[PDB]
């Protein structure tokens, strides 16, 4: 006779994310070349490694100013992709579609002062256990940290490192429960001469290590 | 080690706080001759080299965010502007140098990108105008900036008085700061020259 | 790493510049042919609606991530839930074209319909953004994968099959108000 | 080659499955490949 | 989805004409039956005359069956529903439908999907 | 036991375009040999390019007559297979079933003047750019043009290029919007000695490269 | 280029005339064998029906493709949406064979049948017009592929296969009435 | 070979899927390759 | 699984304007259509107007077609149905109602789902 076959239960839905394909209609199309098109993007963590954008500080700029003050913090900011200074990043825009995350972070930090005027800074690490991040370089410098003045070359690169328990971690902060799951971002001023409206601009990019994980959809629509 | 010197043409621009050059989404164009103009192009090198324009004035009252724009191509007086309006279908690349001198002790940064397809942006949008070709212009450091980008388009010729693919943008990323003795006003301007000008399509005359 | 910030060369840290290691990385979820092949709801459908992709949902994660490029290609998938039958007209027909047989009919079967689609456009790439106009905000009326027409359409999807993305743009998250961090309510286990 | 997960053949030719492009290049990659690492100056571990 | 244009409804007294018509707002390449059902006073709707697309298949009620004719206009995708030498009884208020589903004549006058609202037709005596 | 299978949804429905077959029912027939049958074509271009047919000028004539007048335009019309000239032509009977065309157009003009009566032509392409087409030849000599007079050779082909922005161009105008997307072409008179009523017959056969695209059924039925 | 007119031969200029470039073209849309194979309605069916490719409409596809060739030959599919038993009697057949089940009978499934005939005519090829008559406007009784038979036919499609035309004839388009072209609506997104 | 998109072979012999033909030349792709083209006369470019 | 959440009924008199409110309790990605019933006193439930979430497409009662008006909020997962020009026949009990199984125009007033408890609206003169 003929083959005989079992049309198994279960099998057969439409899943809006099934590997398989649809049957054609419309055969023997060409397309016009596009040989050699100018600016093609295989992977979204590329441009998030060439490309960096800026953060977000008080009063929404991206850099943070000299203060003529005894306070020596300028910026504190959660390790967080979800955090209030990453809000208008491509990382961060990039990172709202997936699940959980894990590598490198890069800062860049760019000093626009004058020629006369110079400055020393320091930025740590401060990762999860302590309840509030500290407010002086001097109790901050034994987290991990570096230390940079200002002279030819005006940018810096600092490297966030990927230090956990889990070995993913979550792109997203769950609920009003406090201290981030990672640790905080603190920017010192560690001295300066002369420089009393200078400021410091700072952007973010991901790392060599980076990774987004678990595609999502989660915004309101 | 930051002299750079540019000749487009038979028209040349020396500059000594050279940064480097920025070449955005291509080092050089793709087939100029395609199956769309059907033999009939050619090429114009009269027509390519550089052009001044004034872009504004950068003063110490304008915060982070302020965008000035100007697309291209422009209001052209010469060989460029009667190429544009003698023939039907023209292409080009664009090699733009922008010029801020100040002196070396003022402050502030300015981002000059070349963005294509023009559309204003948002506020939050501001803050990603680096995903584009650019290069910043810090008092500290340097005076000019300097990209060259490729001709690019949904369509394989153009024609200019319809549609402009690129738009060079200038952002005030830190407002500019002065002092006693540092330069209290700062102008603007661009020296732009188009790139492998072909053109198709002659029209008739108008007298 | 110090470098020349105003040159806009692209750096890359690492944690070995303290010691450390980098790890190794897959990347496979966001490559750009692979996150934008899932199907995705076209909320404005018509007795006849043109399909566009600049009417998929603007947050969601393919309208987000195609509105996060200037230009692109692709062919197309799409799902239709309909009555009657199914007309299909390629980019450029006449909208009387829709009223007949000749072109791609899909008689309907019970649950809905899913074809295949080729890329139609005159041009080598569309675009999300148009600076100017086409005739003698809106983009040009080529900028569209055909047409299709039933008695009443309940719902469309759309899927991008060979998908290239060229020139990036910005792409937004939500803002955050005042708080230190955007926070929300994440799926946990009952009890 | 993006999200698809059988390995038999289509039951379609490839003229019917999808257009065919012709011709007559990936800038991000290799301008994130081609990133500056390392350092500046001298060392001094 | 599709919505009906109904014209040509009035008044007339016994023993004249009148002429309904009915186009529906899409031209999609369906197979549907246009038919007409009329609601007297006071009572409910009811199966008066029905013809296909395709062919001219018509269907007719017992009540009228040699004074009302039915027809189609394949190039302006109309239908025309001509009642001749009317009773008093004929007075309704007359309905166009589409039954798009299914075209078979056996159930050429049950179910039907776009009805479009319906005309006044009051003769007189 | 059997093959299980899953009866997937959406699949199945009858395209009335798709390239799969039915299955048969008459088997063993075998049909008169019809081998060397005369005039068999394969491609409608082939016949488009062969076969040209003729134009229609006003009054529906297929010619332009001279004209003892100032005015030396003989005719003008669009570069668009539904253009009112191309109405009653074969290339434009083919070319309404289909969405889109590319490449050449081929103009025959045919002197049908007595032997002493000699003239001189001339056919501009004057593409998209300006409002109106210009109607003095010393104008439109700057568009693409050829010039030929009458002799022993009594016809003379031009060949429309195709020039535009996108790969394929629509075979059909889309609204009351003006100034067709493609040129005009015009036809010009530059002298003539002693011919009053003597014609020119017009006719349009495809090009080497010319092409239609996508199939479509677009007449009201 | 010149040459001589009346004498018919056939020319084909090219754009290298004047320093153009003639370019690769590719005519698989317009290939005969492609173009006529695709469903095509036939809009007057009865409870008999003869199969008749004339009877399709003259301004469709395949239909005005059809008219626009002198002699033909084909295959078929035919595509019937019927009520009970559907009987095909071949080319010649006697009207009354039409009753009975030793002929090819199509036990109706739930959507539709889907069959595929062979070509039964007594000719070499079948033709669309005949200069003259056959018995001792209208063609000879025997341009046909068959008959069938139902107790109603709602719908019939046909489609050609192995299709091949020979001597072609005038295929018009629509007249323009007065405009410098025929303008007509095109598809275009909405907003 | 017009229409038909499968890779796979035909389930029914070719006996049965259509009828066979007989035997005891396309005239117009003939008649258009052997068109005239080039030039007439002498030329000056 | 989906309860129905009401809200905005109450009084008024012959004249005025109400305006009804209706929440689903989840937010699942399905075409539901949001519908009112209304139950007048002493009869039985009958369909007012319906709209679908996809679109804007809107039906309507032979009763209340330009006075009524419905619509959705996309952003806030609502339906609100703007009742105008009140006639002292609008006493009623009000129902909305989701009808999730199936969005066809045809049948979009026949087959509800879920239901949630009614809302008093009785208009005086």
């Amino acid at each position: 006779g003929i083959v005989p076959v079992a049309c198994s239960d279960g099998y057969g839905g439409l899943v809006t994310t099934d590997p398989k394909t649809a049957d054609p209609v419309y055969g023997k199309v060409y397309n016009p070349p596009r040989t050699n098109y100018p600016g093609r993007f295989t992977n979204l963590l590329d441009v998030a490694e060439a490309c960096p954008t800026f953060l977000c500080f008080d009063d929404g700029k991206p850099y943070v100013v000299t203060r003529e003050d005894e306070q020596r913090l300028l910026a504190k900011f959660d390790v967080s992709l979800a955090a209030k200074h990453m809000s208008n990043t491509y990382l961060s825009g990039i990172a709202q579609y997936y699940a959980q995350y894990s590598g490198t972070i890069n800062l860049h930090f760019m000093f626009t002062g004058s020629t006369d005027s110079k400055a020393r800074y320091m930025v740590a690490y401060v990762p999860p256990g302590v309840e509030t991040p500290p407010d002086t370089p001097e109790r901050a410098a034994h987290c991990i940290h570096a230390e940079w003045d200002t002279g030819l070359n005006s940018k810096f690169t600092f490297s966030i490192p990927y230090v956990s328990a889990a070995d993913y971690a979550y792109t997203a902060s769950d609920v009003a429960e406090t201290t981030n799951v990672q640790g905080w971002v603190c920017i010192y001023q560690i001295t300066h001469g002369k420089a009393q409206n200078d400021t410091l601009v700072v952007s973010v990019s991901a790392g060599k290590d980076f990774e987004l994980r678990l595609p999502i959809d989660p915004r309101t629509q | 080690d930051r002299t750079l010197t540019t000749r487009n043409g038979h028209t040349t621009s020396t500059t000594q706080s050279s940064v480097g050059v920025t070449y955005g989404y291509s080092t050089g164009e793709d087939h100029v001759s395609g199956p769309n103009t059907s033999g009939l192009e050619t090429r114009v090198t009269q027509a390519e080299r550089f052009f001044k324009k004034h872009l504004f004035n950068w003063t110490t009252d304008k915060p982070f965010g302020h965008l000035e724009k100007l697309k291209l191509p422009t209001d052209h007086k010469g060989v460029y502007g009667h190429l544009v309006d003698s023939f039907a279908y023209m292409r080009n690349g664009w090699d733009v140098e922008v010029s801020a001198v100040g002196n070396q002790f003022n402050g502030g940064c300015l981002l000059v990108a070349m963005v294509p397809e023009w559309k204003k942006f948002t506020p939050r949008e501001k803050y990603q105008l680096t995903l584009f070709p650019h290069q910043f212009i810090s008092p500290r450091t340097n005076m000019t900036a300097h990209i060259t980008v490729p001709y690019l388009g949904v369509n394989r010729y153009d024609q200019y008085k319809k549609h402009k693919p690129w738009t060079l943008v200038v952002m005030v990323v830190s407002p500019l700061t002065t002092s006693s003795i540092g330069a209290t006003e700062i102008k603007v301007y661009a020296n732009i020259a188009p790139t492998h000008v072909h053109v198709a399509g002659e029209l008739p005359s108008k007298e | 790493t110090t470098s020349a910030g105003e040159s806009a060369d692209p750096v890359t840290t690492t944690v070995e510049n303290y010691g450390g290691e980098t790890q190794v990385q897959r990347r496979h979820h966001t490559d750009v042919g692979f996150i934008m092949d899932r199907f995705v709801k076209i909320n404005n459908t018509n007795p006849t609606h043109v399909i566009d992709l600049m009417q998929t949902h603007q947050h969601g994660l393919v309208g987000a991530l195609l509105r996060a490029a200037t230009y692109y290609f692709s062919d197309l998938e799409i799902v239709v839930r309909h009555e009657g039958n199914l007309t299909w007209v390629p980019n450029g027909a006449p909208e009387a074209a829709l009223s007949n047989a000749g072109n791609p009919t899909a008689y309907n079967k019970a649950p809905f319909t899913r074809l295949a689609l080729p890329y139609t456009a005159p041009h080598r790439v569309l675009a999300t953004v148009y600076n100017g106009t086409s005739k003698y905000t809106q983009l040009p009326a080529s900028f569209n994968f055909g047409a299709i027409r039933a008695t009443d359409i309940s719902e469309l999807l759309v899927r991008m099959k060979r998908a290239e993305l060229y020139c990036p743009r910005p792409l937004l998250a939500v803002e955050v108000t005042a708080q230190d961090r955007h926070k929300q309510k994440i799926i946990a286990p009952a009890k | 080659s993006g999200n698809t997960g059988s390995i038999i053949n289509n039951y379609y030719m490839q003229q019917y499955q999808n257009s065919m492009d012709t011709q007559l290049n990936d800038w991000f990659s290799k301008l994130a490949s081609s990133a500056f690492s390392g350092l500046f100056g001298a060392l001094l571990a | 989805q599709v919505q009906l244009q109904e014209s040509g409804g009035g008044l007339v007294q016994a023993g004249d004409s009148l002429r309904l018509s009915c186009v529906p707002s899409v031209r999609t390449s369906d197979n549907y039956i246009m038919g007409w059902f009329r609601q007297p006073p006071g009572k409910e709707r009811e199966f008066v005359a029905a013809i296909r697309r395709s062919d001219g298949t018509t269907k007719y009620a017992a009540s009228v069956k040699g004074r009302f004719a039915i027809s189609r206009d394949v190039a302006k995708n109309a239908a025309y529903l001509q009642m001749n030498s009317l009773k008093a009884e004929d007075t309704a208020v007359y309905y166009c439908a589409a039954k798009y589903q299914s075209t078979f004549y056996s159930t050429m006058d049950v179910q039907y999907d776009y009805w479009g609202q319906g005309t006044q037709v009051t003769v007189s005596s």
